[PDB]
Formats: structure tokens, sequence, C-alpha cells
RNA sequence: GUGGAAAGUGGCCCGAAACCCUUC
């Protein structure tokens, strides 16, 4: 089932916290085994449901909404340790795993970088999605 | 030969490329519009007659493209001797697709040399199955007509070699007077050069109708309406063949119309050593 | 003679999208990007004015004299060309408005603004529509992806059993502006006021019908923004380094356009008229 | 056989929607760039022409001379005897559902629906004399979306039949009950006489829609549109032409019971 | 003195039918 490699792939993503600068095969090619990982562990959709529409609103404003993400990245940074709070026993488990990628990301990347680097972890928020099916 | 160049920048479709003299017929009606009624090419007869239009191709990028000099087909295997033993092949890519070529493979691709086709061609000779309505109900009529479509920086160019007082005079207004859409226009002027040899046997650049001296060349058969009833078939030799035994094959008075429409075909000479014939 | 080539040039946006059809797929030329045909705008842009013309025949009638020998109708019943209703000109199937000889169409409103063919009649359509093309905002709009076309799902909903059916339509995107351009030559210059008027009214019959491929539903609601009247009169193509009229740009609305500022806007191009 | 224009009477729309609205596609429909909720234009012009041609299949027992044209149909269906005319109110196989669509022009001329929403078939494709514009939404919205306050909040559903009940669920994402979509919705008008019939005729539509719903699943809810009108306008020829600012303008101050500006309809009316 | 001159890929079509976010 789950083994240790994933989560030392996770641990590469963490430990190599940083992905903007790099290249677009380093996301694909790391964002399998991560939700490889994810879906190693249970992560059903629907309390992740809350992360992306968080995602996709901040998208819009970054398609000619304002310049950056300033203060509503907050709020994309505050849901997932609330989602980690909320979760209990066969979730608080497993949800960390998706927890503990965008926390360590979105840390420098609250940098008020440009909309060209943040698209570049817009692309690895959406990379992690399909393989919870896949 | 300094002769110049006019870079036509399109906006969208052409009908068909304008074959060398449809220009020519174009140029009239512009200095009809202008200039009144006698500065029209009865004016411009004797300053046609030692300067020459010659269409040619597009670009794609500014790689001025130019058709063939057509005295390499006979002897294509006297050309491509270096190739391996497999080098029958790529003269039908340059028999079969012989269309056009870039200049660095025209001063070698006349003068006996190995020369190399190009294939980034802009044409995108497209179906567009256009109109079908009627004013108060359903029309069903899909009539096609199709045009031609560039690429996205292309465009065609044609060549000049006159005196340049006859060519801002008469042409360079009336390239900028040309500018249903398929008209779509935008001139810029050019010089260019080309190598050239000796001419004793070379091309003509245009198409043309020859003063009955055939010699290696491709034949045509070009209608054209030219305000109102049809013109006649009228023969002409495609663009680039090669007939330097003396051209000045002359412009033909047409019937049909109060003045006369006459069609061009007068032709302007290059540099081709050609192998025998 | 010659004295023309007024070039109206502008951005036409498309509010809720267009569906110039060839699944119905736009036109894609060669870079996979969309654009209005100048066909289709021309098209439209009579089809809108002949019925506006079928509509009021009968009462202009001495103003455009040769569109007296109409009274209205199409020759659908009768199935004859020439027929006096209003227009003849089968095609295949449809019936378009075409006067048949050119001395009738120096004087039809709709037929001198935009030709006449058949037998011996070969009248020049005097205007050359250009074909908008996806002006540069939205091309590099293109160039990070963006989606310019939209795939836009119908259903013919039944009513004894409430089944559907998938007939997809993959319009162009709602909001783009599209470099919209007119060219129109000024021959005949006593006819030329009244010409420019009738075009800009062929053009205020849009913004309020529907451009475009299946609309009355959605998929019409074009907007003209246009900038530049220009002129090019006979000293721009002989010359051209100055001597040219450049009007008014910026927020210049259609229907008001049309003669709250037009007059204002023609009395420059009466300083040349020659 | 004339179209011959010479009206575009229009009414400025504003469905402030309650109670939710859940229009479909591949949740609500965005496809362009501006992500936002909207109503397209042919999900209001069906539902309100599929309505309206309900009402006359009950209640074709009395015009049946007025609009004479419909006297060729049985109020019953086309379910049974699957050909594509059979000489009831329901004809033209889609794909597997029927419409009404009179297959010629003059017998579509006269038909109280099809005269105002659209012939097809051979030969006769009648212009549907109406025209039915995307219903966006309103600036006001979307300055209210861009400070936040989100608009499209989902909605779960479950299937619990009468077994144990392990409904699986279902997603919807509504939008949210009062959402002002700023609609707006031409009519053409030709010849006089066939038209103080026609709006007429077409409000009671809106009228039965204002009842009913649109966009979705509506027997749960979903609908509720209030068409609270705008303009009630009337653009002529007389200005198309020559546009000196100038319009017949009718009074929006609340709505209709039943035709109440009536008499309004014709106040500076000749066309 | 232009293989020309006139020629809307158009007309019709609800993304609809049903579903308790609730039980153990």
């Amino acid at each position: 089932q789950w083994e240790a490699i994933q989560p030392y792939f996770d641990n590469v993503v963490r430990e190599a916290k940083n992905f903007l600068e790099w290249s677009p095969n380093k996301r694909l090619a790391n964002a399998v085994t991560v939700a490889a990982y994810l879906t190693s562990q249970g992560l059903k959709t629907n309390q992740v449901r809350k992360i992306l529409d968080m995602a996709r609103t901040t998208e819009l404003k970054v398609k000619r909404g304002e310049g950056d993400i300033k203060d509503d990245l907050v709020k994309m940074r505050y849901l997932l340790a609330y989602t980690v709070g909320k979760a209990t026993g066969q979730s608080k488990y497993s949800l960390d795993a998706f927890h503990r990628i965008l926390d360590p990301m979105l840390e420098v990347l609250m940098g008020s970088p440009k909309k060209e680097n943040f698209e570049k972890f817009y692309d690895f928020l959406q990379a992690v999605v399909a393989y919870h099916k896949f | 030969p300094k002769f110049i160049a006019v870079k036509l920048i399109p906006k969208g479709p052409f009908r068909d490329i304008p074959r060398a003299d449809t220009l020519f017929g174009a140029i009239g009606n512009a200095i009809s519009a202008i200039h009144g009624q006698s500065a029209v090419e009865e004016l411009v007869d004797a300053f046609v007659g030692g300067a020459r239009i010659s269409s040619a191709f597009p670009y794609s990028g500014d790689t001025y493209y130019l058709p063939k000099p057509l005295s390499v087909e006979p002897a294509l295997e006297g050309i491509l001797t270096g190739l391996d033993e497999e080098e029958r092949y790529t003269t039908a890519k340059r028999l079969r697709k012989a269309k056009y070529l870039d200049l660095k493979n025209f001063e070698l691709a006349l003068r006996l040399r190995p020369f190399t086709i190009p294939e980034e061609i802009p044409y995108a000779r497209v179906d567009v199955p256009r109109v079908v309505l009627d004013r108060v109900t359903q029309d069903s009529s899909i009539y096609f007509w199709e045009e031609i479509r560039f690429r996205e920086k292309s465009g065609v160019y044609f060549l000049y070699s006159g005196p340049r007082e006859v060519f801002d005079g008469y042409i360079a207004p009336a390239m900028r007077f040309l500018g249903w859409g398929a008209g779509l226009f935008e001139v810029e002027f050019h010089e260019m050069k080309i190598d050239a040899p000796g001419s004793e046997y070379s091309v003509t650049l245009s198409n043309a109708l020859p003063t009955k001296t055939p010699v290696l060349w491709r034949l045509l058969r070009k209608g054209g309406w030219s305000f109102g009833r049809r013109k006649p078939r009228m023969t002409f030799i495609a663009e680039g063949s090669i007939v330097k035994n003396d051209p000045g094959g002359m412009e033909r008075l047409e019937l049909g119309l109060s003045h006369e429409v006459y069609v061009y075909g007068l032709t302007f000479p290059l540099g081709v050593e050609l192998p025998e014939g | 003679r010659f004295y023309g080539k007024i070039v109206i040039k502008g951005k036409i946006k498309a509010v809720t999208g267009l569906h110039i059809g060839s699944n119905p797929v736009i036109k894609d030329p060669h870079t996979g990007l969309p654009y209005i045909p100048g066909s289709s705008l021309k098209g439209r842009l009579r089809s809108l004015f002949e019925i506006l013309v079928n509509s009021r025949l009968g009462e202009w009638r001495e103003k455009y004299p040769s569109l007296a020998n109409y009274s209205p109708g199409s020759c659908r019943p009768d199935n004859q060309e020439n027929c006096g209703k209003f227009f003849n000109r089968k095609i295949n199937r449809g019936w378009i408005h075409v006067c048949p000889d050119y001395e009738t169409a120096l004087a039809c409103p709709v037929c001198r603004l935009f030709g006449a063919s058949g037998k011996e009649s070969n009248f020049p359509s005097r205007i050359i529509v250009r074909d908008a093309f996806l002006t540069k905002e939205w091309e590099e709009k293109w160039r990070a992806g963006e989606a310019i076309t939209e795939a836009k799902i119908e259903v013919g909903i039944d009513r004894v059993t409430s089944q559907a059916n998938p007939r997809t339509n993959e319009r162009v995107v709602a909001g783009a502006e599209f470099e919209f351009e007119i060219i129109y030559n000024v021959e005949n210059t006593t006819h030329w006021r009244d010409d420019i008027k009738n075009l800009l009214t062929a053009m205020a019959l849009l913004e309020d019908s529907y451009l475009g491929g299946s609309g009355s539903r959605g998929y019409g609601k074009v907007k003209f923004i246009f900038d530049s009247f220009e002129f090019r009169p006979l000293d721009y193509y002989r010359t051209g380094k100055d001597e040219d009229i450049v009007s008014i740009d910026a927020r210049e609305k259609s229907v008001s356009d049309i003669l709250s500022g037009f007059d204002s806007l023609f009395s420059e191009v009466e300083g040349k008229l020659e």
C-alpha cells in the first residue's frame, strides 16, 4: 500500500520546497507520486474541494482582476490548517500529506510574487488533483 | 542587375497569386482611376517597353522566394552527382514538387550547382465554403469559391527592373491604391540583388507571350473577364521558363470594349547557363 | 471617375460571442484563431438594409427613383426572374435583391451600395468589407492559452418524454474585439452623403440584431466602436506624406455617430470635396 | 411572402431570480473568460417557447379561427405514431423528441407560436421575429463579486429513496438567490395588425414563466425569476435611418398583473 | 485598363427528466 519512497517524494517536495524556477517536468514527475501517496491514503475530494475554489477564484483574480493575491492568499493558507484541525482520526492521519506541501510552498510564495510566478504553483495545484482518480 | 522589389504585406486572403499579368491589368485600372484617361498604359507603352513587372511568390519571413530556373529539369541528374545513389527521389522533390526556391538556392539553382528545395511554403489553398442565405427564408446552396490564405508573417512580392523615375510615376503610386474582402494590401518597397551569370539563355520571371521562340517551357492558359466580356484564352508561358533568343514579345491588343484592353506578357532576363538542348 | 476610398476602421466587440460557422466550428484560417469573414459582415449588412428598404420602398420613391417599379414582395409565389415584387435572383433556393441592369442600379439605394450582376449588368459593390482579424490585445491573450473559443451545448427538449439531445455549438468567447474595417469607394460625389448614411444605418441595424449564425437566442449582440473615419481623396496615392482627414475616435456610439456628430464630421470632408 | 420589418420593440429584462437557479453545462455555464453566472439566451427562449406552446396546446379549442393555420392540428401528441407529420400539434423529430414546427411558410405565418419562435424544415424556415439576448450578470453583482461575498454557492442533494438510505449525493452549484441578470429581449415588429396580438401574446408566456421555472431542476425549487422590466421601449425605422436621439418609451413601474398598460401600448404608436 | 461582377455556412431546438444531506 504505502511505502516510504512516497513520503520521501513528499519530502523532496517539502525539503526541496523551491519549485518556482524549476523545470516544467519537475512539477509533473513529482505530482504523480505526491498524488499517489495522497491516494495511498484516503483523501476523498469533497473536503479538498474547499481549497480548489479558493485557487480558481484567485486564478480569475490573476486573469486581469488585480495586481496579485496579497490578502486573499492568507485564507488559502488558513483553510488548509483549518481542515487539518477539523480532520479527525481517519483524516488527520491522512490529510496532513496534502497539508505538508502547500504551506512550505506558499510561505515564501507569499512574497507577493508575479502572476507568472504563482501560475507555476497553480499548475501544480491542478496537477495534484486528477491523479486522485488516477 | 539591381532590380528593386515591391513587397505587398497582406492583411488576409487573396483570390489567387496575381500571375504576372493580372497586376498589369490592375496597374492599368489604377492609372485609369488616377491621372485621367490618357496617362493610362497607352502613355506607358514605351515605358513598359523597356521595364518589366514579372510577378513571383510570397516570402514567409524575409526569404524572397523565386520560382524555378526551368533549365535544371533536363540535366538534373547532371547536377546531383555528389549525392549517394539514392538521389533519384530527391530529383522528384526537385521536379514534381519543384515550385519555389530561396534566393541562396536560386543563384545556384541555375549555373549548374546542387541547390536545395525549401518546404516552408506560405500556402493555405483552403476550401472556404461560403454564403448560403435567402432574404426571407432558408437557402441551402453551398457554393464553394475557394481562395488562398497566408501565413502569419508572409506576403507576396514582385520585381521591377526599370528606371526609378518611371516606377515612382505610375506603379509606385498604384501599389498603394489597391489597399468580398480579398484585396488586403499594405505596400513596402525594397531593393534586391541577384547574381545572374552570362546571358546566352535565361529565365523570363513572368508569365510570357513569346515571339514564336520555344525553349523548354511550361504552357499556360489565362482567361480573365476584364470589364465584362470574356477575354480569350491567350496561351502563355508559365512562371519562369527560358526564352532568351532575343525576346520582346509585345503586349497583345484585344477587342470587346470601347478602349482596347491589351494583355501583358513581355519579359525580362536573368542569368542561366543551361546544359544542352 | 474616382475620388474615393473612405476608411472606417474600428473594433467590434462580440458581447455574447459569434458563431460564423463552417460539431459546427468557426472559420479558422491558418493559426487557429477565429475571425469574422468580411463576406458575412457585408451579407448581414445587406440583409438588414434590403429588408429595411423592402418596408420603406413605397414612400421614399422619389429619392432613389429606380426603386419605384417594385411594390413589395418576394417572387417565390410566381417562380420567375424579373417579376416586379422586389427581388428575383433565384440562385439555388434563395431570392436576393440585385437590379438586373447598370442603369437602374445607379439609383437603387441597396443595390448601388453592394453592386449588381447577372446578365450584362456588372455593377461593382462600391464597398470593401475587410475581414476583421482579432486585434492585438486578444492575440497576446491567446498566446498564454485563454481558450479563445467556447464549446456551448444546447438541447431539443421534448414535452411528452422530456428527453434531450446534445447539439454543440462552439462559439467565440463573449467579449473579443476583432479589428473591424470598412473601405468604401466614393464615386458619384452627389450620392455619397446618403450612401454612407445608409451604410451607417445598416450598421445601426446591427447592435440590435444577430450577426453570425444561430442568432435570436444569444450568439450575436455585436458592437462597433469605430475609431477613425479617414479619407484618401486623390492625393494620398500620388503622394501621402500628409493631407488626409482623421476624425474623432474614442467613444463614438454608432446610434449617436449617425447624425449627432456626423455633420460635424461631414463638413471637414466637405473641406476637400474634390 | 414578406418579412418587411419596422419595429424592434425592446424590453430590458432584469430577471432577479429568487430561490436559486441551476443552468447546466460541462455546474453553471460560464464558458467565457470572466467566470460568472449568466443565462444564455437559448435557455430562456426555449423555456419561453415550450411553455407557450403548452398553453396553445390546451387553448387551441377557442382561438381556432384567429390564427387560422392553427386549425390544421389536433391537441394530441405524435408519440405513438412515429411519423414526422401526423396532423397533431406536435411534429419535427429533432433527434428523439418532438417540437412544434410548421413546415410551410404560409402555415407558419399565421401559427400563434411559430410566428414568434420560427419554423424550420423543407424549404420554409420562418425567421423567429424575436431576439433573445444572453442574460449576463449585472454590473452591481459584478462589483459585489469583486469584493468577495461570493456568487454561485454550491448545494448538495441526495438520492435518499425508500430503502436503507445510503444515499449517493450530488452537488449542484446553483446561483445564489438574488441575482440581477441584466436581461434584454427584442421582438421584430412586422405589419402592425400582426403586432398587438404578438407581444401581448408573448408576455403571457413570460407570465407563465413567472409562475413556472427556468433553468434545470425546477420541480424542487430553482425558479421564481420575477421579470422586473426596465424599458418597454420601441425603436422605429424613423431613427435607425436618422438617429436624432429620440424614442418612444413606456413605463416600468412594477409589473403587469394582466396587461394593465395594454392602453399604453398604443400611446404614441402607429407602427 | 484585375479568371470579373452582385452571393450572412443560414433557418428551428430549455442542458432537460427524476433525487428528503439523511440514516445508523
